[PDB]
C-alpha cells in the first residue's frame, strides 16, 4: 500500500513518498485564524459553555474525564 | 503542461502529475525563482 | 641504566607510560575503520542494486509446443514466448 | 610496580638485555606493521565509499 519513487529504465525503486492527500482537501484547511470573541456573542450563554466544554475540555483536561473514567462525548 | 501535487521540505523534489500517465519527482529550470510554484498550480514541463 | 636498580626501574617507565600512549590511539583508529567498514559495505551492495532489471509480471494462457508459450501482460498484448531451460 | 623493581635486581645479564628488547622489539615491528595497515585502509575506504 506504500508509494515509492522509481527508477523509469530499470524500474527500482529510490525513494519513499510520504503522504497521499486530495488537494481539495488542503484547501479545506484554514490558515486565517478567523479572530471572533466570546463578547460578541449575546444570548446565547447556556449553549456557548455546554458546546466548549464537551469540545474544549477533552483537548486540555484529558486526564480529567480519565481520573474519574468515562468516555467523553 | 502538467498540474502539481505538492512540494516538501528541504530540498526542490517537487511531485506533479499529467492528465492520464503517471505522477513524477521534478525539478525547476534556472529561469524561475521557486517562489512562485505553490501548489497547485498548472506548469509547463519539458518532454525528456 | 645498565644494572642500578633505581635507574633501570625508571628506564622502561619512561616507555611504558609512552608504549601504552601509542596502543590507546591505534584501537581508536580501529573502532573508527570498523564504522568506515560497515557503512562503505552498505555502499558496495548499492554498487551491486544497480545492474537489477524490472521485471514484466504476466499471466500464462496455454502451450503451445515445448518452448512455444503463450502470455498475455498485464499491459496489454498476448504474446508468444519462450522460457529457460531449466525451469 | 613492586615486581618490576625486582626484576632489574634478580637476574641483570639475563632478561635486562632481552626481556626489554624481546617484548618491545616483537612490539614494535607489530605496531610498524599494524599502524599502516590501518591506516593505508583507512583512507581507501573513505575514498572508495566517495
Amino acid at each position: 500500500g506504500d508509494l515509492v519513487g522509481v527508477n523509469k529504465d530499470s524500474y527500482l525503486i529510490l525513494e519513499t513518498l510520504p503522504t497521499e492527500y486530495d488537494s481539495r482537501v488542503k484547501a479545506m484547511e484554514v490558515d486565517e485564524r478567523p479572530t471572533e470573541q466570546y463578547s460578541d456573542i449575546g444570548g446565547l450563554d447556556k449553549q456557548i459553555q455546554e458546546l466548549v466544554e464537551a469540545i474544549v475540555l477533552p483537548m486540555n483536561h484529558k486526564e480529567k474525564f480519565e481520573n474519574l473514567g468515562i468516555q467523553p462525548p | 503542461c502538467t498540474k502539481i501535487i505538492n512540494a516538501d521540505s528541504e530540498d526542490p523534489k517537487y511531485i506533479i502529475n499529467v492528465k492520464q500517465f503517471a505522477k513524477f519527482v521534478v525539478d525547476l529550470s534556472d529561469q524561475v525563482a521557486p517562489t512562485d510554484i505553490e501548489e497547485g498550480m498548472r506548469v509547463g514541463v519539458d518532454r525528456n | 641504566m645498565a644494572d642500578p636498580r633505581d635507574k633501570a626501574l625508571q628506564d622502561y617507565r619512561k616507555k611504558l607510560l609512552e608504549h601504552k600512549e601509542i596502543d590507546g590511539r591505534l584501537k581508536e583508529l580501529r573502532e573508527q575503520l570498523k564504522e568506515l567498514t560497515k557503512q562503505y559495505e552498505k555502499s558496495e551492495n548499492d554498487l551491486k542494486a544497480l545492474q537489477s532489471v524490472g521485471q514484466i509480471v504476466g499471466e500464462v494462457l496455454k502451450q503451445l509446443t515445448e518452448e512455444k508459450f503463450i502470455v498475455k501482460a498485464t499491459n496489454g498484448p498476448r504474446y508468444v514466448v519462450g522460457c529457460r531451460r531449466q525451469l | 610496580e613492586q615486581d618490576g623493581i625486582g626484576e632489574e635486581v634478580l637476574k641483570m645479564s639475563t632478561e635486562e638485555i632481552i626481556q626489554r628488547t624481546r617484548l618491545l622489539d616483537s612490539e614494535i615491528k607489530i605496531m610498524k606493521s599494524e599502524v599502516l595497515r590501518v591506516t593505508h585502509e583507512l583512507q581507501a575506504m573513505k575514498d572508495k565509499i566517495k
